[PDB]
């Protein structure tokens, strides 16, 4: 009915605000990035620091693992992206295109393909192994918020403060279906049957949308959200659960079939960027802005 | 950070 999530760690180290938090698939580590520049590795389960990853020239926006756990991309307003290699920390590759802050980035579920978004409003998609920019799409007439691709790689969805999201063909880049009042578009990611997508918009509301029927299904509210691009999660561990930061330092849990709020998670004091699922445990990172520059920790039974 |  309702899940229990509990404080168990805080991660601290950063010594800006914290961007993004993603766990790796092997459920084993957890990244964040920050405004200072860095990537840093913890540990899932003890919530340790495990390293720092530097090169970067200016902040970083965003942080994606690779299918393997062997790889990160960061996005960073350097006007780059950076693959590293996980275990040794070493920078890989150097993805030079966009011609202004890079703001969002994910692999593909193969992963040999990234896709980015910038603020020069372009979607780009990069060859993982070569380095090369395969394809340009200039998706929108606003800075691209969010990118991400579904299930099998075939599609890639994206949104902007333009108002609207956009879904992709991955290979030929045409553009296949567009999501239509339209308040900015903060954040969206496809649901992990792929079949709806989830979006963000800063009129403090979170919407799921079946996809091809390009319809609304159901609104998620209660939440601060006017300013940042905060990230929302599908929760699928225990109880099926919509989960994301907010504008008020809380972390908010919905229940997905009835949009009721299950619960919320105190302890941060700032405004909550990031939140992400562990892949297999009930558990859930969040992280905060510059007055609080923590990552936190917690577990629930359901 | 930008998004911050």
């Amino acid at each position: 009915v309702k899940p229990n999530y509990a404080l168990k760690f805080t991660l601290a180290g950063h010594t800006k605000a914290v961007s993004s938090v993603k766990f790796s698939p092997n459920g084993e580590w957890l990244a964040s990035s920050s405004a200072d520049k860095l990537i840093k590795i913890w540990g899932a389960y003890d919530g340790k620091f495990e390293k720092t990853i530097s090169g970067h020239k200016l902040g970083i926006s965003d942080v994606a693992w690779s299918s393997d756990s062997n790889l990160l991309v960061s996005a960073s307003d350097d006007k780059t992206l950076k693959i590293w290699d996980v275990s040794s920390g070493k920078c890989l590759k150097t993805l030079k295109g966009h011609s202004n802050y890079v703001f969002c980035c994910n692999f593909n579920p193969q992963s040999n393909l990234i896709v980015s978004g910038s603020f020069d409003e372009s979607v780009r998609i990069w060859d993982v192994k070569t380095g090369k920019c395969l394809k340009t799409l200039p998706a929108h007439s606003d800075p691209v918020s969010a990118v991400h691709f579904n299930r099998d790689g075939s599609l890639i969805v994206s949104s902007s403060y333009d108002g609207l999201c956009r879904i992709w063909d991955t290979a030929s880049g045409q553009c296949l279906k567009t999501l239509i009042d339209n308040p900015p578009v903060s954040f969206v990611k496809f649901s992990p049957n792929g079949k709806y997508i989830l979006a963000a918009t800063l009129d403090n509301t979170l919407k799921l949308w079946d996809y091809s029927k390009g319809k609304c299904l159901k609104t998620y509210t209660g939440h601060k959200n006017e300013k940042y691009c905060i990230f929302a999660n599908f929760s699928v561990t225990g109880g099926k659960w919509i989960v994301s930061g907010s504008e008020d330092n809380l972390v908010y849990i919905w229940n997905l079939q009835t949009k009721e709020i299950v619960q919320k998670l105190q302890g941060h004091t700032d405004v909550v960027i990031s939140t992400a699922c562990h892949p297999t445990e009930n558990i859930i990172a969040s992280a905060a802005l510059e007055n609080d520059k923590t990552i936190k920790l917690w577990k629930s039974d359901c | 950070x930008x998004r911050x």
